[PDB]
């Protein structure tokens, strides 16, 4: 009954400038399961629900390590997630070894971006359809971005991506104030997080391999916890 | 997945072969041109590859002409590489497997000719062969190519004998010629005709690739006018 | 059908109560009772075949009898001949098949097609007493078939419903509709329920009142009232239950047949809302409800700018998470 | 039948070769059999024009080596192409590692020639299969394989690849068991025979057939000997 | 469609709706299949073979009593309710052959007259508005789809005292919107605005209402319906004083001179286009409907501001000018009132002699039109349209005409102009000598009263068919024009044959030479033409009670004796007998002295065509676009399947006019040849044995003509 | 019967206006049309199981095989044998011997799995690639494991797995009869009773073919005799 002329390539404009299958990669990232993060001046948290295809099946790999002070999620779609986060990973070992420097936030902030915005130039190619939630700490402080699969990047004190994250997103606006002076304990910037992605679970309920989170910070590399190691934030 | 390169050489003029006890006889018949179209040239339906064998085509002339020249090139090599010239059924299959494979590689396209490959070796003496572009080729006493084949070869069917001389299979090419003519007489402008004998009367084999008078010589021989 | 008289004929013609007449072919009697003598023929010797491989089965008496009537009606089937087949299609021709199905190696083994067969001859020119025939013995359940032999019946419902749409009476109809749904709820076999929602879907398309579709609706919704169960509870339901399974799978079809209506009804919001409840609960009725949410986005893709007036914004962002596949983490 | 709800083209795919599987068909019957102590290979003969030269015609069943032996239905321009490729491989093999090529490798590398060519894209498959048979070396165990244009292989105790090798593979089926084989090469040769005069497209030119016996004994029976095998019993 | 019961419909109507409801899902847009001919073809029948049988009951039942197994409206009403949907899907469908079906519906339809049909209605207008709004910018089928369904209606929006408010705002908006690099874009909304102007009156209604103006009185009834159907009431609920209604209708009509300010702009912006000759010939069919739909009052501005553009414009800069665009108009101007023709004439003579000195046509090439020639070639093309449609008023400055075409015939000799130029004589005495419809008004001359309610231009209304309404003024042929055709021929003939005589001594083949022999035989050829409707292919068995069925309007007599007794008759005749001896004459000379040129041997095939054929009628010129309507174009915007003669006033006299040519084309030319035609009949028989193609090709032609001409002839052409 | 479609149907490495690709989601749907293959994972073994096709009597045996070696540590089952199965099987056989000689040491069973998946992203050299694949093996830092690996270039691990002719109700089986606790044998029983199910009630040596992956003597394909006397074994244990 429509016809949209303007959505079958990354290279068309729509007659209004829009880039349509820049948009429809935006609604790959509400097709994966919710992730949240969140910072102080101290820490940065990210924390994830993980899904499964059946009850027989190991949960998908939802957060990534890029080096000992940084490292992503990856909402919408998984192997979109490992391009991106290899490029990273890449390109943080290339800092080290070249310029005797850990990869600062922004540095890898600016390089997702131009990787990304060249998909979206050129003819055959698509979009990344896969949000990235960065965090890292380096010698500004504790950082959070959000990358968006247009090519574009934002520094945030926190946020959600995926399925039903205005829920989270809703939680940490309103909360703001208080994550944000969570400092010198990592623990509470944790379950202030946990607390966030429960706004986001509809009837649904945590469970020691449903939930993942990672933390970084002042003397703590990037780690992950999943697991048996989530226990103590369910 | 090749019939219509099959049907390209069903205009294309007519080429008749035919073998005698003592020898091989190759006749051919030009299109009819525009005034202008020059036909003093290198584009002609009765080649060459060795002292040995001869070839009349139908089909395309740019076609023809790559494929005689790498037989050109390959006897030559051949004769050089061993001191004693190519069999006529290697200097075929040679030419029967470079054309399969044109055809079967979705790369290259079919080669739009049918070379009738008269020649003669101690292998097996005279030998009459046709390859067409799906890369098969056949052994003959007579065969023909390109327009009028099959009101050719009913008239081949009817008058060959197995133990004809040279001068039946001149006399044969010429009468089916002159009965399948699409024009209302045969001239020697448009006849292209050769020959492969037992030497002058020693051992060699003697090519003939006849000049216009010694054509006239044998249409008036064989009562073409 | 050579008549005596033209007079005769018309006379035959008119005393049909139908208002058809003499069918255009018929088989004499004697050719009659031979048919039908050699598929009873085949039913005796079944007990030669009880205990065997495949191999030994192709060397039987019953299959040699099993492949040349398999091809008779293979070449009935085309052409002048299907007036002379389909009279055999309620104890003979039809019921050949359903057999013949069982046997899948054997069917590997020679080139046989039962289930090609069998499923084309839905399509048959099929004649007012033998529609009401064809539905009773179609829905049959007591034959107790195995869980693709059920399925293939299944499948002759959905070709013959659309062979026989405007011929079939209400009452045929709510026989179809009643087999289906009875279908739903099969104890045993998971994909049957599956492929009965989507004949379900098909029924429904083809309902023109309102009474009718709120009272299935109802059926269906009544059984699956999110309020009544906890979380957990509701998840490991949806692991282990017939009923609530047929259920959800049969408000789907219900929704699924309402593919492109414009202004959306204002029920298929509300009855997507139920099931957004269920698509979160991962076993079997978790599934069937991510399926359905995610084939009416797939279609409403094209108006959803339009569509999405129609629902709240936690309704909206209750659809969001349906589409569990191993790359979209 | 499979339009279910008008569903078409649901697995977005779709992979082809059953068209030079067809020609494999209607090409020349070809049908081997193992005996106790050989294998024969019989091929039909196609007739052949008024004013062919038959001096120079090859004999469809084709050497490869003085041990192993391969025949076709399909293309014969095609089969060329694979005859010579098969010839240049055993020469390969017995040169390089001085001992000839074993039937199974041969086979091997005649299947990875059509998987290639299956592969690729940028071709087609070959139209034609192979009977690929005979014995390794210092061996007397008889061996009998094919090859298909999916490049597929396989080793079968009798084999018929044709338009009615349905029938001679349900002759051989109630004749030839596994248990007990037909033993002498007079059994195995009358068998071929049995199969070639039931249902090939015969005339008065008919049927070329090649026994292979163990260390290198390849031989094709003589035009008097396909007729002295014709022994009957008629009522 | 036979077996519905207007009194027991419910079981009908219960299987029919079941039918809509299985076959729908096999009508979206996005279902393509085998299925979708047979659905679009089945839909349109069944909606056409209904409306068929309502009017065979309509027609039966104006005679007497409605017998019961009639159609209702009821019935009407279930037909809408069951299709609406269907027709709705079918009309977005990608092939454009299979949504005309489903668009042509609506019309169906909407004669039906149905109480639904404020669903229709309300359809077509908020799609219309949505896509002059651009709400369907990214979905072209959308823009395309709508601006049909609307096309289709007009006729029934224009009727309607609600939804005709509406018309004069988008007629502004689809002239707004003509684009110069959407063709197709611009040929659809070219089919509204002919589609609006064929039906409704461009004329202002408004008498001392001088309170009222468009904005303030229609726009506010436009914004108020339009916001009320689009938050999904209906138009029924639409409530508002007949007054303000009719206020929003008076002042509606008060735009249309800045519509036509538009149009004229868009028209001058076309020029430079690289159009179509069919999207040419619609474009000039559009703004001749628009010019006989103005009332004296709004013409009047028109003209003016037309002519005003053709002399203060920047339009003629590309390589190939679409010339037709404007001068077909101004020769259409020139139809309505001869008095504009004096002026008009007399400054495009002047701006082709300013042309002439100042070297348009001095550079030699055979192929092309110049750049610098493309100014003379727009006032002489425009001066060929214009002189086509003067009638009568080239009484006024004949001599003048004469001694410029002689100039002109003296000046310019570049090969491309050589035609151009001599088209002005074909135009001059083809109008002096032409019988033709001169009104095609859809109200006459500002005149009688069918009140100021007339949007529709009485389509419907049963009084389309009044004597009062349909009296053409036509134009006949005055004694005086025919006294000037006859100085203009015979000046002209005898002038050129004056020219190539001093001129026949085969000096050389200068490359000038021979175009000034191809000018002057032009000339000769473009005279024959032009003033064939003086000659008559009976001339020679009336030698120095025969019936005609086909007896068109003849100056000389229709009986032997009424003929012979005017010297005037000998006189035409005596002319073209003097130039078919000159093209045997000429045939000698460029034989023995010019054989090979290929040109000139061209030239006078065309002349031998013309003086075979065009005896008593026309058949070059014939068929090319010209400043009449085209009968076939009116009658596919105006034909109803199942309506008699549903067409306004344009229409009838166009059908007038067109049984006219019929009656003059059917008028047989078949004759026994004179001695001088058998002589150019040998003469051509050579030139088709000549063997250079592009000499033997047009022989072959012209003696296929020939034949037709001349009875045995087939006997002469074999031995 | 009523149609369905939609304009962004047969896009290709294109989103529709959900973010879907639907090639991909197609290709991952042909996965239900393919042979059965069962894979069930205990602490004592992998066990992979796949449905035959009955063959004339005449062949004595064939290159078809929907069980492969993939190493001596690593084996993998089919739905399908198309030449898209052969490329992944002989990339996965060049990766492992690579492994081998570059660490002295056997390839993990995941970075296996996951150099099959990067084939099908690569093409070869948004489009999907070939056929799914169960992948069973051991390795001393995650035991005994088994994995999917799907046309999209993804993965899962199982517990167990159906893939193949039957997937609701064959996967539905599976996880009501899977345990932690299974033994070898039992595992052997399991995927024979699912097979058996599946193949709408036959069972021979003839139509099921069994494999298992233990430390010890690696990847093995069980011989028609070893299979025989399991489906006995399976006969009489449902009887009793």
């Amino acid at each position: 009954m429509f016809r949209n002329n303007y959505d079958g390539d990354t290279v068309t404009f729509s007659p209004t400038g829009r880039l349509f299958q820049v948009e429809y990669a935006l609604e790959a990232i509400k097709q994966g399961s919710v992730t949240v993060g969140l910072r102080s001046n101290t820490h940065a948290v990210l924390v994830a629900l993980k899904r499964n295809a059946d009850e027989l099946s190991s949960y998908q790999k939802k957060i990534i390590k890029c080096d000992e002070h940084m490292g992503l999620s990856l909402a919408g779609l998984a192997p979109d997630a490992r391009v991106l986060s290899n490029y990273l990973r890449q390109q943080c070992n290339y800092s080290s070894l070249v310029f005797n420097r850990k990869l600062a936030v922004e540095r890898a902030g600016h390089l997702l971006c131009d990787k990304a915005q060249k998909n979206t130039q050129s003819y055959g190619g698509r979009p990344y359809g896969v949000g990235l939630l960065i965090i890292g700490y380096d010698k500004s402080g504790a950082h959070l971005l959000e990358f968006q699969p247009s090519g574009n990047v934002t520094e945030l004190y926190g946020t959600a991506i995926g399925a039903r994250s205005q829920g989270a997103k809703t939680y940490l606006e309103r909360t703001l104030d208080t994550f944000i002076k969570i400092d010198g304990n990592p623990d509470e910037l944790i379950k202030a997080g946990v607390e966030a992605i429960s706004q986001s679970l509809r009837d649904e309920s945590l469970t020691v391999d449903n939930l993942s989170i990672a933390i970084v910070g002042k003397d703590t590399p990037f780690t992950i916890y999943d697991g048996e190691a989530v226990a103590k934030y369910i | 997945q090749v019939e219509y390169a099959l049907e390209s050489i069903s205009h294309a003029g007519t080429a008749i072969g035919i073998m005698a006890s003592d020898g091989i006889v190759l006749a051919a018949e030009r299109k009819v041109t525009s005034t202008l179209l020059e036909q003093d040239t290198s584009t002609e339906k009765l080649y060459k590859l060795n002292d040995k064998i001869a070839v009349a085509v139908a089909g395309l002339t740019a076609d023809a002409e790559i494929l005689i020249n790498t037989a050109r090139i390959h006897a030559q090599n051949y004769l050089k590489t061993y001191n004693e010239d190519i069999p006529v059924e290697i200097l075929v299959r040679r030419l029967s497997d470079i054309k399969q494979g044109y055809t079967q590689h979705g790369g290259l396209r079919p080669f739009g000719v049918s070379f009738i490959y008269a020649g003669y070796d101690d292998r097996y003496g005279y030998q009459l062969y046709t390859s067409n572009p799906s890369g098969n080729y056949t052994g003959w006493k007579a065969i023909s190519v390109g327009a009028n084949t099959s009101a050719a070869q009913t008239l081949l069917q009817m008058d060959y004998k197995d133990d004809m001389k040279v001068d039946d299979a001149i006399e044969l090419a010429l009468k089916t010629l002159s009965k399948t003519t699409d024009s209302s007489a045969l001239t020697y402008d448009r006849l292209e005709f050769a020959t492969i004998r037992k030497g002058a009367n020693d051992g060699e084999v003697y090519q003939k690739i006849f000049k216009p008078q010694e054509i006239k010589d044998i249409l008036v021989k064989t009562g073409i006018t | 059908p050579s008549i005596s008289d033209p007079t005769t004929l018309l006379e035959a013609e008119r005393n049909d109560p139908d208002g058809l007449g003499l069918p255009l072919k018929s088989v004499p009697e004697k050719v009659d009772a031979y048919i039908k003598k050699q598929f009873e023929i085949i039913k005796n010797l079944e007990d030669s075949v009880v205990g065997l491989n495949p191999q030994q089965f192709i060397k039987t008496d019953y299959f040699y009898r099993t492949s040349t009537i398999f091809y008779w009606i293979k070449e009935m089937a085309r052409g002048p001949n299907k007036v002379l087949l389909v009279p055999y299609l309620v104890d003979y021709v039809l019921p050949f098949l359903i057999g013949l199905v069982k046997h899948k190696d054997v069917c590997a083994l020679a080139s046989l097609d039962p289930v090609r067969l069998y499923a084309g001859l839905g399509y048959m020119p099929i004649r007012k007493n033998h529609v009401a025939a064809i539905v009773d013995y179609v829905c049959s359940s007591n034959v107790a078939l195995s869980s693709n032999q059920t399925k293939l019946q299944l499948a002759f419902i959905q070709h013959f419903l659309s062979a026989e749409l405007l011929q079939l009476t209400e009452e045929e109809k709510n026989k179809i509709l009643e087999f289906v749904v009875s279908n739903l709820y099969n104890e045993q076999f998971v994909e049957v329920r599956v492929r009965a929602a989507s004949i379900l879907s098909d029924i429904v398309h083809n309902w023109k009142e309102e009474q009718p579709l709120l009272s299935l609706i109802e059926r269906f919704a009544k059984g699956l009232d999110v309020n009544k169960y906890t979380s957990k509870e509701r998840q490991k339901l949806s692991k282990t239950d017939i009923k609530i399974h047929g259920n959800v799978l049969g408000l789907g079809a219900i929704i699924s047949a309402f593919p492109y209506v414009f202004p959306l009804p204002p029920w298929i919001p509300k009855q997507l809302s139920n099931l957004s409840s269920w698509a979160r609960t991962s076993g079997m009725t978790g599934q069937a409800a991510k399926n359905t949410i995610s084939e009416f986005k797939k279609v409403r893709a094209d108006t959803w700018k339009f569509d999405r007036a129609s629902f709240n914004t936690e309704e909206l962002e209750d659809l969001e998470g349906v589409l569990w596949r191993s790359y979209y983490a | 039948y499979d339009r279910a709800l008008s569903i078409f083209s649901p697995d977005g795919h779709i992979f082809q070769v059953e068209y030079a599987l067809e020609a494999v068909k209607r090409g020349t019957c070809a049908v081997g059999v193992k005996g106790k102590n050989c294998v024969v290979l019989g091929c039909e003969r196609r007739s052949t024009l008024k004013l062919q030269d038959t001096r120079i015609t090859p004999s469809k069943v084709s050497k490869i080596d003085s041990h192993v032996v391969l025949s076709f239905s399909g293309l014969n321009a095609d089969s060329r192409i694979l005859i010579e490729k098969a010839r240049v491989e055993a020469q390969s093999h017995r040169l390089t590692l001085e001992d000839p090529v074993t039937v199974e490798y041969l086979t091997r590398y005649v299947a990875g020639v059509q998987q290639r060519y299956t592969q690729s894209g940028g071709v087609r498959p070959f139209g034609v299969s192979t009977l690929i048979a005979g014995f390794d070396p210092r061996d007397d165990e008889p061996k009998l394989y094919q090859t298909e244009p999916s490049g597929i292989y396989s080793s079968w105790s009798a084999q018929t690849i044709g338009r009615n090798s349905k029938t001679v593979r349900e002759f051989l089926e109630k004749n030839y068991d596994r248990k007990e084989p037909p033993a002498t090469v007079e059994e195995c040769v009358k068998l071929t025979v049995r199969s070639l005069l039931e249902v090939v497209q015969t005339g008065a030119k008919n049927i070329e057939i090649t026994v292979v016996k163990p260390d290198s004994d390849i031989v094709a029976l003589s035009s008097e000997e396909i007729n002295q095998y014709v022994t009957q019993i008629e009522q | 469609v036979y077996a519905i019961n207007g009194s027991k419909k419910d079981r009908f109507f219960e299987k029919l709706v079941s039918l809509a409801k299985a076959i729908e899902t096999f009508i979206h847009p996005s279902n393509n299949g085998f299925w979708t001919k047979p659905n679009a073809k089945f839909v349109h029948a069944f909606i056409k073979s209904y409306h068929g049988r309502v009017k065979y009951e309509e027609d039966i039942c104006a005679r007497g009593v409605t017998n019961g197994i009639c159609l209702t409206s009821f019935c009407h009403e279930e037909i809408v309710e069951i299709f609406l949907n269907i027709i709705s899907l079918g009309s977005q469908n990608k092939n454009p052959d299979i949504a005309n079906y489903y668009i042509s519906c609506f019309a169906y339809l909407l004669e039906l007259d149905p109480s639904n049909a404020y669903l229709i209605y309300d359809k077509i207008l908020i799609d219309l508005y949505d896509t002059l709004a651009d709400q369907f910018i990214n979905s072209r089928h959308r823009i395309i789809s709508s601006l049909k369904q609307f096309t289709r209606v007009i006729r029934f929006i224009v009727m309607d005292k609600l939804y005709r408010v509406h018309i004069t705002n988008v007629l502004s908006m689809l002239v707004s919107k003509l684009d110069m690099n959407d063709t197709n874009l611009t040929s659809n909304l070219i089919n509204g605005i002919v589609s609006i102007a064929a039906f409704i009156p461009i004329q202002d209604l408004t008498g001392e209402d001088d309170y009222i103006s468009f904005e303030s009185d229609t726009l506010p009834l436009v914004q108020q319906h339009f916001y009320h159907i689009k938050c999904g009431e209906s138009s029924k609920t639409f409530r508002v004083d007949d007054e303000l209604l009719n206020n929003a209708f008076k002042a509606s009509t008060t735009v249309f001179q800045s519509m036509l300010k538009v149009y004229v702009e868009k028209i001058f912006q076309l020029v430079d286009v690289d159009l179509e000759d069919s999207l040419v010939t619609k474009i000039n069919q559009t703004t001749m409907i628009l010019q006989e739909s103005m009332d004296d009052k709004i013409f009047n501005y028109f003209a003016s501001l037309l002519q005003r553009n053709f002399w203060s414009n920047d339009s003629f800069k590309e390589k190939d000018p679409n010339y037709e665009l404007v001068t077909i108009p101004l020769a259409a101007l020139v139809r309505r009132n001869n008095g504009l023709s004096k002026e008009l004439v007399r400054t495009l003579l002047f701006h082709i002699k300013e042309q002439i000195k100042r070297g348009a046509g001095s550079v030699r090439s055979t192929s092309e039109i110049q750049q610098r020639d493309v100014k003379l070639v727009l006032y002489l093309t425009a001066l060929n349209d214009v002189l086509r449609q003067c009638h009568e008023s080239l009484l006024e400055y004949s001599d003048e005409l004469i001694t410029f075409m002689k100039y002109l015939y003296d000046n310019v000799t570049n090969p491309p102009l050589d035609v151009i130029t001599s088209i002005v004589i074909h135009s001059a005495l083809a109008t002096l000598c032409t019988t033709e419809i001169t009104d095609c008004r859809l109200f006459p001359e500002d005149s009688k009263i069918p009140e100021k309610d007339r949007w529709g231009g009485l389509q419907f209304d049963p009084r389309r068919f009044d004597k009062q309404h349909l009296s053409f003024q036509w134009h006949v042929p005055s004694s005086d024009e025919i006294t000037l055709s006859i100085s203009i021929l015979e000046s002209l003939s005898e002038y050129c044959i004056n020219n190539v005589e001093e001129l026949m001594k085969a000096p050389r083949h200068d490359s000038e030479y021979g175009d000034m022999i191809q000018k002057y035989v032009l000339v000769m050829t473009h005279t024959l033409s032009g003033s064939s409707l003086l000659f008559d292919p009976d001339f020679n068995k009336y030698r120095t009670r025969d019936l005609d069925i086909y007896t068109c309007n003849y100056y000389f007599g229709n009986t032997t004796e009424e003929k012979l007794q005017n010297p005037q008759y000998l006189q035409v005749h005596r002319v073209r007998a003097r130039i078919g001896h000159f093209f045997h004459k000429l045939y000698v000379f460029l034989s023995t002295n010019f054989e090979n040129n290929t040109n000139m041997f061209q030239i006078l095939l065309h002349g031998l065509k013309v003086w075979f054929t065009d005896l008593g009628q026309e058949t070059v010129f014939n068929e090319d676009p010209n400043a009449f309507i085209d009968v076939d174009f009116l009658e596919n915007v105006q034909s109803l399947s199942h309506v008699n003669e549903p067409f306004t006033r344009t229409n009838f006299a166009i059908r007038a006019n067109s049984l006219h040519q019929s009656r003059v084309l059917l008028h047989s030319t078949n004759r026994k040849a004179s001695k001088l035609e058998n002589l150019l009949l040998v003469d051509i028989i050579q030139l088709a044995t000549s063997l250079y193609p592009d000499i033997y090709k047009p022989a072959q032609g012209t003696l296929v003509h020939c034949m037709k001409q001349l009875v045995g002839s087939y006997g002469v052409v074999i031995n | 019967m009523f149609l369905t479609r939609s304009e962004y149907d047969r896009g290709v490495s294109t989103f529709s206006p959900e973010g879907r690709l639907f090639q991909v989601e197609y290709s991952l749907e042909a996965i239900k049309l393919g042979s059965t293959a069962i894979g069930i994972a205990t602490k004592e073994g992998v066990v992979l199981g796949v449905e035959k096709r009955a063959t004339s009597p005449l062949l004595e045996s064939d290159s078809i095989e929907k069980i492969v070696e993939i190493d001596r540590h690593i084996g993998c089952a089919m739905s399908g044998l198309t030449a898209d199965a052969r490329s992944m099987i002989e990339h996965a056989r060049t990766a492992a011997v690579t492994h081998n000689l570059y660490y002295d040491e056997d390839i993990n069973v995941e970075s296996l799995t996951q150099s099959v998946c990067d084939l099908a992203l690569r093409f070869g050299e948004s489009r999907p690639f070939g056929v799914a694949l169960l992948i069973a093996g051991h390795d001393a830092d995650d035991g005994y494991q088994l994995f999917h690996a799907e046309p999209s270039g993804t993965f899962y691990r199982y517990n167990a797995k159906a893939i193949g002719s039957g997937s609701e109700g064959a996967q539905a089986e599976l996880l009501n009869e899977w345990h932690s606790s299974l033994t070898l044998k039992e595992a052997e029983l399991l995927v024979l009773k699912i097979l058996k199910q599946v193949m709408e009630e036959k069972l021979d040596e003839n139509n099921a073919q069994l494999s298992c992956i233990t430390k010890q003597d690696g990847f093995k394909i069980y011989d028609n005799e070893k299979t025989a006397e399991l489906i006995k074994e399976l006969k009489e244990k449902e009887a009793a």
